[PDB]
Parts: C-alpha cells; structure tokens; sequence
C-alpha cells in the first residue's frame, strides 16, 4: 500500500517464481486457524496470547486479534493474583510498543493501548507521555501520538493551562508543526476567552498580540514552513457572532418583512425561531424562504397582514427576535415610508474587517513593515505574499486596495496552481470594498464594474441593494445566494462569461435584467425567470441563444409577462 | 521519487491505461494462492469492494464473480448483523458499509439480513452522538461516516438519532476549516472526506466553511501536481481522491489545478502489469487502482463513468437507488 518500491518484484528479475515464506504463510493461517479454534471452544488462556502475539507481531492491523486479546486478558483478570496480572499488563505494554514499531499508524493497536491503560486502577502515565516523545522523534507528523497524548491529559486530568505550558517549552528549539500550533487552537479559546459582545477578534487582545508575535518569530525563523502560517491566518481573522440577526427589512407594498442571518439557518428548527413584535405587541407569522422550499438559507422572509401596515397609527415598529441566541432587530417604518430597515454596517457593525485598537494596529502594521523584507528576501514565498494581503486587509482595506491588487498579481505568477482560488479570494475582498465605497457613500447601489470578479460572495449582505452593477467581469454563473436580493431593482450584468441565470428567480422587484453578451447558450437557461414577478425589461443581446428559432416568439411563451425581450 | 516535500515526475506514463487496468483487477485474486491474500484477509470485504467499484466505474463489472461474492458476503454477516471482513473475523462498521456497497453494485442487497445490519449500526451510536467502530469502542468521525453512508443506502437514516450525530460531527471541526477524529483531532483529508460525507447525507454543508476548508483543500496541490492528506506530506493518489471528493462535495473543485493533478494521477499507473500505485514507480494495489481511477472521472475523464464524491461508487448506481446526496453551490 504506501511506499513500497518497485524494485525486484516485476517480471523482469529475472528471478521467477520462488515466491516462498509462504512458511511464514503457512505459519501464519495455522496460528490464525488454531486461535479461532482456541476461542470458540472458551479456552481464554496464555495460549491464545502466544498465538496471536506471532501474529498480530507481523501484522498488528488484524484487528480480531486485539479483540481476542481483550477477551483473554478480561477473563485472567478473574483467575490471575493481582501480582500475576500486573506481569501480565507489563509484558501487554511492551507488546503494545513492539507493534506500534511495526506500524506506528495502526489504528487497533492504539485502541487497544487506550482499552489497556483506561482499566487500570493506578496507570504510570511517565511511561505513556514518553513513548508519545518517542514516536514523535522518530517521526513529528504522526497526529495518533498527539491524540495518546490528548488521552493521557484527560485520564490523568492534567489541567489544561499545564497542558499549553507544555507548547510554550515547544516554541523554541522545538519546532514548527501543524500539531502544536493545532493543539494551541484548542487550548487558548478554553482557558482564557470570553466572547462579550461588542469588539471582535480571536482572542483576548492581550493574548492575541501576544500569539502573533509568537507564530511571528516562527515564520520569520523558518518562512519556508507553512503551519506558522496557517495558524496565523486564524489569528488574524474573526470569531463568529451567530448573536447575528444582520439584517431586517420590511416592505410596505409586498407587505413583507424580510431578514438576512450571518450564516445559513433553518428558522424553527432545534435550537431558534424568530418571534415578531409588532407594535409592541405579538404578531404570528409563518416564515419562508425565496423559494418556499424551507432549507437552510441567510434569507428568510414572512408575510406582514394590513393591520401591521394601515394608518391606524402614523407608526409601525416590527421588533425580530431570533431565540436560538437573544439577538434583536428592531425597524421603524413611518407614515407614508415605502420602507424601513435596520442594517448591520460592514463599516461598524464589524462584518469582516476586525476594528484595531492603537496596539493591536501598530502590532499588525509592523508586521506589515516586515512580510515586505522578507518578501526582498525570498521574493517566491507565497505564504508571505499572502500574508502581506491578509496583512492590508485587517489594517486597512480601503487605502491600501491598490497595493493588494499588485500582491494578488504577483501571488498569482508566484503559485499558479491557486489562481482560480486567489481570483475568488480578491473577488471576495473587492466585493467587500464596494461594500464599504457603498455604505460609506450613505447609498443603495453597487458598482462592481471593471474588476475582474470570478465569484460572489457576501450576497447576504446586499438586502437594501436597489440597483447593481456586475458588468465587465468574468463570471460563470449568478448564483441561488442572490435570493437575498430582496430590494434589487435593476441588474446590470452583461459581458460576462455568464452560463447559468438561476438565482435571479424568486427576486420581487427586479424590474431590469441585463444580460448582454454573456454565454447563455440553448435559451432553456432562461426558464427560471418564470418566477420574477415584476421583470420588464431583459436584454439578452450577445447570446448565442439568440441564433435559436425566431426566438423572439419561443421566449414570449417563456415569459409572457415580461413586456420587453430582446434578442 | 520521494523527497520530504514531493516527488519529480520522471517521463513516463501520460495515457489512460484502462484495458491494462482492467485486467489487473480481474485477475488480481488469481494471481496465486498466498501473498497479502493471506495478510489482508482482515480488509477483504473492502478489497473486493475497490475492485468492484473500480471495475464498474470502468464498465467492467461483468469480469468479476457475482455469484461467490454473494457467497462469500452472506457468510460474514454475524448474527449480530453486522459484517466482518471475512470469514470467522469479527463484525465492524467498516466492513458493514463495504458489503452494503458491493451489494448495491450487484442490486442483490437481501442476501442479508437488512433490518439486521440496521439495529447493528443503532447499537454503535454513543450518548454524545458519535458511533464507535464495533462492541469494543473506539470512536471515530470516519464511523459517523459508514453509519450514515450504511443506512442512506438502505433507506434508513432515520434510525439514528441524526440531530445528535450531527452534533458530533461539528464538535469535530478545527481552526482551518477542517475536521478531525474527535474532537480536537487534526484535521487531515481522509478525515475530511468522512465530515462533509457525513455532512452531505445529512443535508448539513451549510455548516462547512467551504472557502476556508477548501482553501485548505486546495494547498494540498505540490509542484508535481499530486495531493497530499495534509501540510509536509508526499502526495498520494489515495488523498489525491479524498481531497477532490471533498473539494467537489464543498463547491470548491475549480480551486486545483486539475491539468496537473491528472499528470499526477496518471503518472502512478503501472505501464506493464495494470494498477495504481500510492505514487509512480511504486508498488501497485486495488485501493491505489479505485482511487486513482474515481479521481480521473472527477477530474473529467469521459471514458469512466461519473463517480460520486460522497459514495465512491458509480453515480447512476446511486441514482437508481435514489440516493443522491445534494451538494454545495
Ligand atoms: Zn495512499
């Protein structure tokens, strides 16, 4: 299976045949025979341990034999003096250890190491956490020594700030390691953090500068090694709300309230639903998403009754509360407003940058100061270069949005293999800045021209959109995400490599689809817009649908109502 | 090659070698009468599971031996109702799903006891969620996988309490997107590859960090073109398929560059005798053979059927038995 050469064995050595130490196959059936015989019979004694200690000594994957173990050893428990079973669970550790040696990944020999120690009234732990130092010289990836090692913490209690103090004395002339830094992701967030509300980040300030600067003196020593990296890129990024509601909006003339969730959710399932207040006063209501299909969705949406609407009052005012965390959204929606709403801001509300104070900015600018002469240094480094990106993005995505563009270039010519991973990944963080330009500017249209975006993302943040531009781009398909368009009036997404127009459905107040030039290529494509209520206008000029049948007569039966399709 | 960071592609095979690999499966266990035959009798219901499905996958079930195998599953089910990989070994979870999957392939799933294998895989599921592997205990995500895999394939999911192995199964996702064994395990891609498995027959991906995990994902592409399982490894076909079946399954497979992962894929066959290897100029065996061949029809390759992500197993089996899985986008 792994890492076996071909070497001697092919036809071609010549040396035929002769595939013998089928006397250590023979030996073996006949062992294996005479322990199956043994077992059925009861005969749980010494005998069996012998066999199968041959056996398992070759092969320590042949996973009944463990079992076969057990059931003798259980049984001797009984039978044994106290200091004979102490001899015995020995001789079974030293057996243990000698089959690890054979396959230091044997999944049945490791269990049974755990099944041996966790029965025992007064374990030596010394001896298990140095055989975990043993396997992990000889070889520092094997991740089942890490897990012994988690498993003897837990046995023993050992108390878990003991338990990082233990990777504090690896941050040295230790090593790097995915493991360490692994088991450091798990040990921080336990002992210290406490997600209050307000602020943002990973953790307690106090220790996050702190763990940067730590995996800092690990990629600056050894750039050319990536769990340093990896683990950075956590600690620079956000903690989740899910205290996240983010956005609710109501629409007098769909008679509609809309919301728009930080993650995908199921509204009414295991642990939430959203209760509506209205007025101050309950209002029972059946949520749905888009599609009325109800799965998991950011975009969720429910019919308001005219009594929640009428003059009856100059005011409405439509508190949400979602149970599953106690977060609430409250708009007020005044006599004669179309609309009203509440918006969680990119800009405040923290919805993917992570606001710094004086320290914490310093700390990263610096390191800002220093993935660059690293970058003079190793000019190939792709995690610095990356890095760098992440870099200006936690301090200060607006400014420096030219120079990331220049980065995702040069990363680009740099590791070729992810280009259309870091094509997505700056379309992603363009999105986020027209975000910003948009909210920034007080408005409710988007401008995403000219950016070479590949993919969407975000699209939940869009609720209030009124009016979007995606023209001159490259991308393949408008995703179902676009579902939480709620507001979306006019679309504008020619030339485009567009081959899929799905999540335009269900949209109710798009009026105008722009599609011109793009790749819609057997009409067919086009069913969908069946389902948008308000479109008018839709241009499908540049298509090679357009070479269809007289087409304009096939898309009118499509889509009888839409007043205005050209082709 | 093997270096500590890859291997070096050294000219040699570019071609799908399918009428060669074919024959090294039919004739795999004829080949003689000792060998890891022997040895690997603790797998063999997940060996002629591979050759199965690698056989289908290349339209060429038809070479094997129903009839035997029918035999040969019948009689490693324990009373119990769970299978063994062979005859006289002990049930497990694994090799439950794997005579489950063989015999989806041949639509003769009745040669067992089916509401047997069912009460088999509820008696495994632990208080917290989890499934251990058998009556001994060890629990790991990669059964939270055959569990719901097993009981999708039968029709009854709804046996377990799928709330609370769900809950397990996030209780198992790390810093970089990625899951683990149990909970604080490393996250590694076979162990991936059972999650969003898992997460895909419980209608749960909305709850995969895709652009995280599959930007973890896609690291695992080396200079050769090949994938490891994780950071500093070598790459292998084996974590090559679990990568890509869990890139697919997450919405993310455009994130590897797939012209060279099929150099990779293509340089592990074995020009004389047929197979795959982990890696070219190795040894070649069935698992190597499966992996590589469902990689190549994820990555596009027409002559092989179109093989699940979730499953390992022919899509249009999957589909008659309505069994398909929705994934992420
Ligand atoms: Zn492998």
């Amino acid at each position: 299976m792994h890492g076996r050469l071909k070497v001697k064995t092919s036809e071609e050595q010549a040396e035929a045949k002769r595939l013998e130490r089928e006397q250590k196959l023979k030996l073996y059936q006949s062992a294996t025979q005479a322990v199956f015989q043994k077992r059925q019979a009861g005969e749980l004694d010494e005998s069996v341990l012998e066999l199968t200690s041959q056996i398992l000594g070759a092969n320590p994957d042949f996973a009944t034999l463990w079992n076969c173990r057990r059931e003798v050893l259980q049984h001797l428990e009984t039978e044994k003096s106290p200091e004979e079973s102490a001899a015995l669970v020995k001789a079974e550790l030293g057996f243990l250890e000698s089959c690890l040696r054979v396959n230091p990944k044997s999944y049945g020999t490791w269990h049974h190491r755990c099944w041996l120690l966790s029965r025992l009234p007064e374990p030596n732990w010394a001896r298990e956490l140095e055989l975990c130092a043993r396997f992990l010289e000889a070889d520092e990836r094997n991740f089942h020594c890490w897990d012994y090692r988690r498993f003897v913490a837990a046995q023993a209690a050992v108390a878990p700030a003991e338990e990082l103090a233990f990777t504090d004395s690896l941050i040295t002339r230790n090593f790097s390691n995915y493991s360490s830094w692994h088991y450091r992701s798990c040990l921080l967030p336990q002992l210290h953090p406490q997600p209050d509300s307000g602020p943002q980040g990973r953790l307690p300030e106090n220790v996050l500068l702190k763990e940067l600067e730590l995996v800092q003196n690990a990629f600056f020593t050894d750039p050319n090694d990536q769990s340093a990296w990896f683990y950075h890129r956590w600690l620079l990024g956000r903690a989740e709300p899910h205290d996240v509601l983010c956005c609710v909006h109501v629409s007098r003339e769909e008679a509609c309230l809309s919301v728009c969730f930080s993650r995908p959710l199921t509204v009414g399932s295991r642990m939430g639903t959203l209760l509506l207040m209205v007025d101050e006063a309950p209002l029972s209501v059946e949520w749905r998403t888009p599609d009325g299909r109800n799965r998991p969705s950011h975009v969720w949406l429910c019919d308001l009754p005219a009594a929640s609407l009428n003059d009856q009052l100059p005011q409405h005012t439509f508190r949400v509360i979602w149970t599953g965390s106690d977060s609430q959204k409250e708009c007020v929606l005044l006599k004669d407003r179309p609309e009203c709403w509440c918006r969680d801001s990119a800009t405040d509300e923290q919805l993917f940058r992570c606001e710094l104070s004086v320290e914490k900015s310093t700390v990263l600018q610096s390191e800002l100061e220093s993935c660059k002469e690293l970058q003079e240094l190793e000019p190939e480094n792709k995690w610095c270069l990356l890095t760098i990106i992440l870099l200006m993005r936690a301090l200060d995505p607006l400014l420096y949005e030219k120079e990331t563009l220049q980065y995702f270039s040069t990363l680009k010519a740099v590791d070729p293999m992810r280009a259309a991973y870091l094509d997505d990944l700056r379309s992603k963080f363009l999105l986020e800045n027209s975000v910003l330009k948009m909210e920034y500017a007080d408005v409710r249209v988007l401008h995403l021209a000219h950016k070479d975006l590949t993919v969407l993302c975000h699209l939940e943040q869009l609720l209030l959109v009124t009016h979007l531009d995606l023209s001159h781009n490259r991308l393949r398909a408008l995703p179902p995400a676009l579902a939480a368009l709620r507001c979306l009036e006019v679309l504008q997404a020619s030339d485009n490599a567009l081959e899929n127009v799905d999540g335009v459905a269900n949209l109710p107040r798009l009026q105008e689809l722009l599609l011109c030039n793009n790749r819609l290529q057997q009409s067919a494509a086009i069913q969908p817009l069946v389902s948008c209520p308000r479109l008018v206008l839709l241009n499908l000029q540049g298509n090679s649908l357009c070479q269809e049948e007289g087409i304009q007569e096939r898309l009118a039966e499509m889509l009888p109502s839409v007043s205005s399709i050209l082709t | 090659t093997q270096q500590k960071d890859v291997t070096i592609k050294s000219d040699a095979p570019d071609t799908l070698l399918l009428e060669k690999h074919a024959d090294y499966i039919a004739s795999y266990g004829s080949k003689k009468d000792d060998y890891e035959y022997c040895m690997s009798e603790y797998l063999r219901m997940s060996g002629v599971y591979w050759g199965l499905t690698v056989m289908d996958l290349m339209g060429q079930l038809h070479r094997m031996n129903k009839e035997e195998i029918l035999v040969f599953i019948k009689s490693c089910q324990h009373e119990c109702g769970g299978v063994s990989a062979s005859i006289g070994h002990d049930p497990h979870l694994l090799y439950t799903l794997s005579a489950v999957q063989i015999l989806t392939l041949y639509d003769s799933i009745h040669v067992i006891n089916v509401d047997k294998v069912v009460a088999y895989v509820q008696s495994l599921q632990k208080e917290d969620g989890s499934f251990a592997g058998d009556i001994w205990g060890e629990i790991d995500t990669r059964f939270s996988f055959c569990a719901v895999a097993t009981l999708a394939l039968l029709g009854k999911l709804d046996a377990i309490n799928v709330e609370k192995a769900i809950e397990f199964v996030l209780s198992c996702m790390n810093f970089d997107g990625g899951f683990g064994c149990r909970p604080g395990s490393e996250s590694h891609a076979g162990q991936i590859y059972c999650c969003t498995g898992f997460l895909a027959i419980t209608s749960q991906l909305h709850q995969v960090n895709s652009d995280l995990l599959g930007w973890w994902l896609c690291e695992r592409q080396l200079p050769s073109g090949g994938l490891n399982g994780r950071p500093e490894k070598l790459p292998d076909v084996c974590y090559s398929w679990w990568v890509l079946a869990s890139l697919k399954i997450i919405g993310r497979l455009h994130w590897i560059d797939r012209e060279k992962l099929r150099s990779f894929i293509l340089a592990c066959q074995d020009e004389e005798t047929g197979g795959f290897a982990d890696r070219p100029g190795d040894m070649v065996d069935p698992f190597h053979t499966l992996f590589g061949i469902a990689g190549l029809s994820l990555l596009g390759e027409e002559q092989i059927k179109p093989v699940s992500p979730v499953f390992c197993m022919p899509e249009e089996v999957l589909q008659r038995v309505n069994v398909q899985p929705e994934l992420v986008s």
